[PDB]
RNA sequence: UAAGGUGAUAUGAACCGUUAUAACCGGCGAUUUCCGAAUGGGGAAACCCAGUGUGUUUCGACACACUAUCAUUAACUGAAUCCAUAGGUUAAUGAGGCGAACCGGGGGAACUGAAACAUCUAAGUACCCCGAGGAAAAGAAAUCAACCGAGAUUCCCCCAG
RNA sequence: UUUUGUAUAAUGGGUCAGCGACUUAUAUUCUGUAGCAAGGUUAACCGAAUAGGGGAGCCGAAGGGAAACCGAGUCUUAACUGGGCGUUAAGUUGCAGGGUAUAGACCCGAAACCCGGUGAUCUAGCCAUGGGCAGGUUGAAGGUUGGGUAACACUAACUGGAGGACCGAACCGACUAAUGUUGAAAAAUUAGCGGAUGACUUGUGGCUGGGGGUGAAAGGCCAAUCAAACCGGGAGAUAGCU
RNA sequence: GUUUAUUAAAAACACAGCACUGUGCAAACACGAAAGUGGACGUAUACGGUGUGACGCCUGCCCGGUGCCGGAAGGUUAAUU
RNA sequence: UGAGCCUUGAUGGAAGUGUGGACGCCAGUCUGCAUGGCUUUAAUGUUUGAUGUUCUAACGUUGACCCGUAAUCCGGGUUGCGGACAGUGUCUGGUGGGUAGUUUGACUGGGGCGGUCU
RNA sequence: GCUUGACUGCGAGCGUGACGGCGCGAGCAGGUGCGAAAGCAGGUCAUAGUGAUCCGGUGGUUCUGAAUGGAAGGGCCAUC
């Protein structure tokens, strides 16, 4: 639902088996929480992977400096 | 798999290695408090301007917190009595503060953060022996007995 | 603009007007109870109850006026914990609800057809939800072409059933 | 009307008046007719709008082969023969009509499926808070006392007052028969009948929602509707049937 | 005692009792996309599910089939590399 | 405890007397030590896959305590217990009338049973 | 006894089917076998011994191959 610092996802799709399934599937993704602000002092986003994984390359700054401004 | 300690612990590199690291260890751990690390651009370069202030510690700072053996070591016998009673057993409750709480029973004071014993202490009243662990650099030594009263 | 005129089902009564503020029409205003986003709190809608200010006051009162909730900023206050935050108060802006269709988007059938039925169809239609405009949307090539070249998107006829 | 066949006692219609069912769009093909002719014709659009302009393009004058390819020929085969398909058939564009295609496609009609709302003012459960039960009967446990036991048990009376206890109005329910059956009544009336301090009965308000609820269980009840409620929608569902 | 309101009141449903089975508490199980709630402000003398249906005397043989319970050494075997 | 590189090993200072491990077609040689004048394969470094140990630091906590707060919610903090487990997301094998959509022919002296469909 | 005509490419003209299709067939071309030779042989005395299409598999071929040369894939022929 969230991975605030990326988009998230809960869209549907239909899962297909052994020619047709006109089923439908979708919520994805994850959770997790408190990461450590260099700053000082964490508050617990519930980012996902991808969200996780991008707070690397980043920063955890600038990963925030939008959930904030904007 | 990329980071600098330059604070080494135990880890496969010192002042901060700038190959191969590893990874996932950090983001919850060494970087929060540890020693961050970030091995990106930005970050690495300014370790080379480094680190002479930052070195003098090893040399200077180790021995500001280096002396902790040394000062206290000629101890006058901890007379911390631990309610030593029950039979033979004791009242007083033997854990973090009369180990180093023992010490301002004339002034001087520490931090109790700083004891060396991983299973408690038996409540006893013989020589209790306290390894002061100021720091992993530098350990101490000091003592603790109980008495009747 | 003007000799009439006081809306209609019915006159009638009592009247207003003929010159140029009587009607009547058009513009800008004034007023505009109670309910209703309803917003001071509550409530079986048009009812019930309060706080804090006011004027006239025969100076109890009448009514009036403000007081919802969020968001942005401002200043002031401010926990566990020095700090700092969390929280709190105030104030100025702003939103909130209606709305026919077209439009962008999130979710999304089945009857039906296949002369049965699962792939497939119906159809991304019905519907439900959000949002915005007067149109929306798209839009200045990591487009296409074929060794010639064209040159953003959009809409129309062809290419072709 | 439907049938092999109906005066048929097979179907439909009490009568009259008004309304009531092969349409429409585009596409394709024939026929008639008109224009022009190896050529016919424009589309959108422009517009001094039914003009005129616009020939993008569509069709025909060439066909054969799966195609490259060849071409009044061409495929076939190694074949130069034969055999298949072609070769001195005028088409094309309107207009009116016959048919077909896509559409609701002559008209009327299902039982149903799907989507979104409205319904627990009936009823089924449950929650909270209140109310009701004339009278008469039986008479448990416990106890007091006498007896009696070393002490109890045991017993006798008296007191005591229980119970999905007894009889029976209110109240609640419905086993039987008659009547009613275009009723007084879309389930009742009359005479009997069962329970009636209990898993009782009732007022008020609240909570469970449809593939869902509730159910001492019958598929019962969920507003005279229930093997899947009502209302609106997809919707002119589909109907090889009448 | 309950039941087919409106053709069935019964031998049917229920019942107290019995048995099997599950559940160590954030219980099993149920409502719910989730949060949360019921179970229960209970905690194995408790709660659920199944069957039998006071009480009396009882409740025999079969584990081949299916289901369930335990084992899991060996055979077969998914994504994945 | 497996395996990859590959690091160190055994095949493919000048005589004599001796000690040990090596294996056999066996009668033997191999091989350290005093006096005397590349692969077949093993260990350590490792890289990496396995089980199993323990730790805290992600993660859980329907334990306690402190604030927000004269809240049973929630959040923050301290503390405890659990701990790379649990649990979640994607993928994947089971099971799956719990639910859903359907199929389940015709001929026939009615139909059904039987029989037959070339 | 000798052999591979259970041949390859075509086919006048017929029979029989609603159709798909099925059957008969002299004769022609290339190469065969048997016979001295005329000649016979295009499977069995004849009539049952069978499955359309699609989706594919295998071999062959410059038929095609999306800028071009290839290739994949498609066609064509043979066959499962
Ligand atoms: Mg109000
Ligand atoms: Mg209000
Ligand atoms: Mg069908
Ligand atoms: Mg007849
Ligand atoms: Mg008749
Ligand atoms: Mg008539
Ligand atoms: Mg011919
Ligand atoms: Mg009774
Ligand atoms: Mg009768
Ligand atoms: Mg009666
Ligand atoms: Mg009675
Ligand atoms: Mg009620
Ligand atoms: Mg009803
Ligand atoms: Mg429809
Ligand atoms: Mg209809
Ligand atoms: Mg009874
Ligand atoms: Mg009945
Ligand atoms: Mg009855
Ligand atoms: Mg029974
Ligand atoms: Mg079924
Ligand atoms: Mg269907
Ligand atoms: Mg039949
Ligand atoms: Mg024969």
């Amino acid at each position: 639902m969230k991975k605030d610092i990326h988009p998230k996802y809960e869209e549907i799709t239909a899962s297909c088996s052994c020619g047709n399934v006109m089923k439908i599937r979708s919520t994805v993704g994850h959770d997790l929480n408190l990461d450590v602000c260099s700053k000082c002092h964490p508050f617990f986003t519930g980012k996902q992977r991808d969200v996780a994984t991008g707070g690397r390359v980043d920063r955890f700054n600038k990963r925030f400096n939008i959930p904030g401004s904007k | 798999m990329q980071v600098i300690l330059l604070d080494k612990v135990a880890n496969l590199g010192s002042l901060g290695d700038q190959v191969n690291v590893k990874a996932g260890y950090a983001r919850n751990f060494l970087v929060p408090q540890g020693k961050a690390v970030p091995a990106t651009k930005k970050n690495i370069e300014f370790f080379e301007a480094r680190r002479a202030e930052l070195e003098a510690k090893l040399a200077e700072v180790l021995a500001a917190a280096n002396a902790r053996a040394e000062k206290i070591n000629a101890l006058e016998t901890v007379t911390i009595a631990s309610k030593a009673g029950d039979e033979g057993k004791l009242f007083g409750s033997i854990g973090t503060r009369d180990i180093a709480d023992a010490v301002t029973a004339a002034g001087v004071e520490v931090a109790k953060s700083e004891v060396r014993l991983p299973n408690g202490v038996l409540r006893t009243t013989g020589e209790h022996e306290v390894s002061f662990q100021v720091h992993s650099e530098v350990f101490a030594k000091v003592i603790v007995n109980v008495v009747a009263e």
